[PDB]
């Protein structure tokens, strides 16, 4: 009652379960996944979409059962000499499946290449990061988002 | 490009060794099936196919 | 508009160790190509910006092969092997993917040594300002280090302020060190007055102020 | 080699037109985009905009209202044109050769460099007052001395020794503003002080806007 | 496969297809455009940069564009003359349209 009552919570939308019927309910298992995107690309999160993060580090199943809920935090991340504190990883290796975590960080590209280093013509560092240093950006705050299952 | 008439080049298809009584996966020119493969005796005019 | 950021803004470095600067962009710099375009100028004190590294990987005629840099997307980084005396100056990054192309803020490379004695010296007025209407005397203080210091004027036992300016030279590419010197004002009127005028020095590396003095009436 | 270089006039009164020409010397005619590049005092570089050989050109959006730029195949100069000026744009002004045309931007050569100041106040002259050494002025058997320029406008001074003979100790300090408006600066040269009385002390003091050479003479005592 | 196996080519870039996949979705017709340019200078020919040749001479468009290539070749060109039979515009008047 009180999460969705909650108004400091900027979105809270769901299915597979519609939120006023939460009250009646005694599923097995309860998962808690929190991470942080920027205010962009939030909706990617829902599956069976496609996108950046959400085809290749972030990926629900299309029998998802649950709810994804994002709230602004950028009162304590922003607003100073830079962030530089959430990395990702860019448009590269070959796509992701839903939940697996894997990470793997190393250097490939192709070009018929060694792995030495960074190399800009021929490799690439795979993961960058975010940033939220300007003011500016309704997409670009720093949101944090949460997502439970059933 | 590839959007203004049907497509008239085409890249170089591999061909296979083919087997004779004996239950295969065959692939004829974009014709598909299972079965096994044995001579026969029927009398094809020159522009038929199957 | 895309605007550069670097860290530090100031660097202090003793001579034979590696040091290093960053510069971090508000966008992906990355064209079509497999190329990312970037710039690191050097402007000495006193004279016009140079280019020391274009594309971020090839260097410049006549560079010595020392700086290098790295990185790709938004993160790059400069560094030098070793320090020198000629490498004193302002260093700056700029972007050229597109327009418009705008530097960063610039990082200030400071270079450390040993602690050397200030010389000090006094200049009274000569007569032709003593006739122009106003009379200036100037405390003149050379090669120290660090330039940390401050002064005071002190006319018949008496503190004056409000009426001093000092000027500081940005260090010596030679020897690396500061110089600073001291102009006080005052008119005619006031001026047949004092007897006995002085100014004072205070250093890190004196053991003991010092204060040199001179009376009017002396050629 | 290219040794550009400017020249032009150095005070300009509000809402008037700016002019200026980067001579370029030694390397002729080529497919070389040519570029502009200011500098506010004690602040960061400020890039304005590029031309080509022929004539086509891009601008910076802030300043694409005011501001306009030639070249001249004949007399191997380019200038820049900057229109309903106001006292923001008082800066140094460097040209290059390279050009950021936002495919690689090397800036390959700069120039000297030329200051100009918009004002509607006059140009002034200065008055040069010698520093001549005294006993206070020795502390062993080194002696400093220099020269004092005062009541000029505007800035730069170039100051000189023995005609360029004495490069050794010479050192000028940045100028200061006074609050009556009018700038002041000091030089003072440090010496092996072993052989005066007849060494000949002279400080080279010039004046581009107000065209004044004045070597002063400077005796101890 | 003849063409992306070899090793003398120093650069192969392709736009919009991955080079080993071109065998299997075939293309209505196709184009082969050639000239000579410098080494450093190769840069210029990609979809939309500004220089020598990307404004006066053959400049890409910012559509599609298939595989460009390019590798050195001092071997047959040499010796104290110099080939002065190679030119190229330097003094165009106006910006250029994709295939000019």
């Amino acid at each position: 009652s009180v999460l969705y009552n909650s108004a400091s919570f900027s979105t809270f939308k769901c299915y597979g379960v519609s939120p006023t019927k939460l009250n009646d309910l005694c599923f097995t298992n309860v998962y808690a996944d929190s991470f942080v995107i920027r205010g962009d690309e939030v909706r990617q999160i829902a599956p069976g979409q496609t996108g950046k993060i959400a085809d290749y580090n972030y990926k629900l199943p299309d029998d998802f059962t649950g709810c994804v809920i994002a709230w602004n935090s950028n009162n304590l991340d922003s607003k100073v000499g830079g962030n530089y504190n959430y990395l990702y990883r860019l448009f590269r290796k070959s796509n992701l499946k839903p939940f697996e975590r894997d990470i793997s960080t190393e250097i490939y590209q192709a070009g018929s290449t060694p792995c030495n280093g960074v190399e800009g013509f021929n490799c690439y560092f795979p993961l960058q990061s975010y940033g939220f240093q300007p003011t500016n950006g309704v997409g670009y705050q720093p949101y944090r988002v949460v997502v439970l299952s059933f | 490009e590839l959007l203004h008439a049907p497509a008239t080049v085409c890249g170089p298809k591999k061909s296979t060794n083919l087997v004779k009584n004996k239950c295969v996966n065959f692939n004829f020119n974009g014709l598909t099936g299972t079965g096994v493969l044995t001579e026969s005796n029927k009398k094809f005019l020159p522009f038929q196919q199957f | 508009d895309i605007v550069m950021t670097q860290s530090p803004l100031s660097l202090p470095v003793t001579p034979g160790e590696p040091a290093s600067i960053s510069c971090r962009s508000s966008q992906s710099l990355l064209q079509n190509n497999g190329y990312n375009y970037l710039a690191w100028y050097l402007q000495k004190p006193g004279q016009s910006p140079q280019l020391l590294i274009y594309l971020s990987s090839t260097r410049a005629s006549g560079v010595p092969d020392r700086f290098s840099g790295s990185g790709s997307g938004t993160d790059f980084t400069l560094k030098i092997s070793r320090v020198e005396a000629e490498d004193v100056g302002v260093y700056y990054c700029m972007q050229s993917l597109q327009i418009p192309g705008t530097f960063g803020q610039g990082t200030r490379l400071e270079i450390k040594r040993t602690v050397a004695a200030p010389s000090v010296f006094i200049f009274p007025p000569s007569d032709e300002q003593l006739k122009s209407g106003t009379a200036s005397v100037v405390c003149l203080l050379n090669n120290f280090y660090p330039r940390e210091a401050k002064v005071q004027w002190k006319v018949d036992n008496a503190l004056q302020s409000g009426n001093s300016q000092e000027s500081v030279t940005e260090q010596d590419s030679k020897d690396s060190t500061y110089s600073l010197s001291s102009t006080l004002t005052l008119s005619k009127a006031d001026y047949e007055k004092h007897k006995v005028y002085a100014c004072e020095v205070t250093h890190q590396g004196l053991s003991s102020p010092v204060t040199k003095s001179f009376n009017r009436g002396e050629c | 080699q290219v040794q550009l270089q400017e020249s032009g006039p150095g005070l300009v009164k509000p809402s008037e037109t700016l002019s200026l020409t980067c001579t370029v010397s030694g390397g002729f005619i080529g497919p070389h985009y040519w570029s502009w590049v200011r500098q506010p005092p004690g602040k960061g570089l400020e890039w304005i905009g590029y031309i080509y050989i022929s004539g086509s050109t891009n601008y910076n959006p802030s300043l694409k209202s005011r501001l306009t730029i030639s070249v001249d195949m004949s007399k191997s100069q380019f200038s820049l044109t900057l229109s309903s000026a106001t006292a923001a744009d008082t800066a140094v002004y460097y040209c290059a050769r390279g050009g950021g045309y936002l495919e690689t931007g090397p800036f390959e050569y700069w120039g000297q460099g030329t200051l100009v100041t918009v004002s509607s106040a006059s140009t002034k002259g200065p008055s040069v007052f010698p520093l001549a050494p005294s006993s206070k002025s020795t502390s062993g058997g080194t002696a400093a001395l220099g020269c004092l320029v005062k009541d000029y406008f505007p800035e730069p001074v170039t100051v000189s020794w023995n005609s360029g003979a004495l490069t050794s100790g010479v050192h000028t300090f940045p100028a200061v503003l006074q609050s009556s408006g009018l700038y002041s600066l000091s030089s003072v040269v440090t010496v092996p002080s072993s052989s005066l009385g007849t060494q000949t002390y002279i400080c080279n003091v010039n004046h581009k806007p107000s065209n004044t050479k004045v070597d002063k003479r400077v005796e101890p005592k």
